[PDB]
């Protein structure tokens, strides 16, 4: 919905000046206020400037006077001018909008990509094994996960059939491999984890024509509570794969 | 007799949003200017009051609710909002009078590999009432079949870990949130600004 694009980052010598441009889309830019913040690696995020829809501006004390913030409604853009930069300003700067119109005070609702400024001196899921299988046959789908860093996570298999909304099929937890199957697939589909790598295998047995669908493999973070690990595979999932078509026909 | 705002903002630990902590603040002098005149808070929204004049106000009591959530949901901590946080974890009333203050805490509350000790409620049969707290952990019936207390395909554990990791995008980083509610009751004020 709301998209913010930031440009102007680069390398600047001490005492130089810089201009950063932030452009917004997907919402009424004129009515909403704007803000600029900075994050130093290893330190918490801090706000540097803010500007209201009515023209009121707020500047942080340690950067007051040196920093300037302006807005142009014609291009729906905000310009941030830096003068007399110092090594303490090396950080990633982010552009933010108001989350809600109501209320009084500066708000950072949405966060953009941000741009890094310095002073000189992902999880991917791949599904394989789809295709055409005769009725009553067997198949083996494989989901390969790359870039996974979470110690504990849940991997689920979902399917979307023609004329039907996407529905869950199976779920597995990484810590113990507990297996959850849907009512319509219990006793036929067998999901397992790979002992050596982070690959999940799904064996299809006693396939039926209604099983024809696009199958996806997805991954989310697990839950820890009361010294036990719980894994949930619901509609809302952290990541989603491309999926593969499986067709059960003569 | 300063109000113990340090104990709340600089707290040794922060609570999970599903189990958000409340501290009552009363019978003290509150200096909000130290709060507003800083760079520490990403968000400082107020409803029914002006931030510039908070030290001019007198209240019977202040309630301080505090918790951790993801950044992208901080906008939901406002009157008239919807979403998993407002609906199932912490709900502000339409006529809320008070301030919501939030700041990125990735440097304090994240760990490599994920902090699973912060939870939020992912499933609930109905929305929370304003200032309601639900700490139950009953299995959620997502389908037509009764769960009988057994976790399974359509039977979900109701809480979900955020799993904050330092490499997340800023929108997915943890933010600490404190909501100060200013109670206005027909009685003498006991928490006023500096004279
Ligand atoms: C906590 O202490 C730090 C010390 O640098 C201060 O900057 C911060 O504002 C304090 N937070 C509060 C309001 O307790």
């Amino acid at each position: 919905q709301v998209q913010l694009v930031e440009t102007g980052g680069g390398l600047v010598q001490p005492g130089g000046s810089l201009r950063l441009s932030c452009a917004a889309s997907g919402f009424t830019f004129s009515s909403y206020a704007m803000g600029w913040a900075r994050q130093v690696p290893g330190k918490g995020l801090e706000w540097v400037s803010y500007i209201y829809s009515d023209g009121s501006t707020e500047y942080q004390d340690s950067v007051k006077g040196r920093f300037t913030i302006s807005r142009d409604n014609a291009k729906s853009t905000v310009y941030l001018q830096m003068n007399s930069l110092k090594p303490e300003d090396t950080a990633v700067y982010y552009c933010a909008t108001e989350g809600s119109l109501g209320g009084w005070g500066r708000d950072f609702g949405s966060w953009g990509q941000g741009t890094q400024v310095t002073v000189s001196s992902q999880v991917q899921l791949v599904e394989t094994g789809g295709g055409f299988v005769q009725p009553g046959g067997s198949l083996r789908l494989s989901c390969a996960a790359s870039g996974v860093t979470l110690d504990y996570y849940a991997i689920g298999w979902f399917r979307q059939a023609p004329g039907k909304e996407r529905e869950g099929v199976s779920c597995i937890g990484s810590s113990d491999g507990r297996t959850y199957y849907s009512d319509s697939v219990k006793g036929r589909f067998t999901i397992s984890r790979d002992n050596a790598k982070n690959t999940v295998y799904l064996q299809m047995n006693s396939l039926k024509p209604e099983d024809t669908a696009v199958y996806y493999c997805a991954l989310t973070v697990g839950t820890y509570y009361s010294g036990n690990y719980h894994y949930t595979c619901s509609d809302d999932m952290d990541y989603w794969g491309k999926g593969t078509q499986v067709t059960v026909s003569s | 007799n300063l109000c113990p705002f340090g104990e709340v903002f600089n707290a040794t630990r922060f609570a999970s949003v599903y189990a958000w902590n409340r501290k009552r603040i009363s019978n003290c002098v509150a200096d909000y200017s130290v709060l507003y005149n800083s760079a520490s808070f990403s968000t400082f929204k107020c409803y029914g009051v002006s931030p510039t004049k908070l030290n001019d106000l007198c209240f019977t009591n202040v309630y301080a609710d505090s918790f951790v959530i993801r950044g992208d949901e901080v906008r939901q901590i406002a009157p008239g909002q919807t979403g998993k946080i407002a609906d199932y974890n912490y709900k502000l009333p339409d006529d809320f009078t008070g301030c919501v203050i939030a700041w990125n805490s990735n440097n304090l509350d994240s760990k490599v590999g994920g902090n699973y000790n912060y939870l939020y409620r992912l499933f609930r049969k109905s929305n929370l009432k304003p200032f309601e707290r639900d700490i139950s952990t009953e299995i959620y019936q997502a389908g037509s079949t009764p769960c009988n207390g057994v976790e399974g395909f359509n039977c979900y554990f109701p809480l979900q870990s955020y799993g904050f990791q330092p490499t997340n995008g800023v929108g997915y980083q943890p933010y600490r949130v404190v909501v100060l509610s200013f109670e206005l009751l027909h009685a003498p004020a006991t928490v006023c600004g500096p004279k």
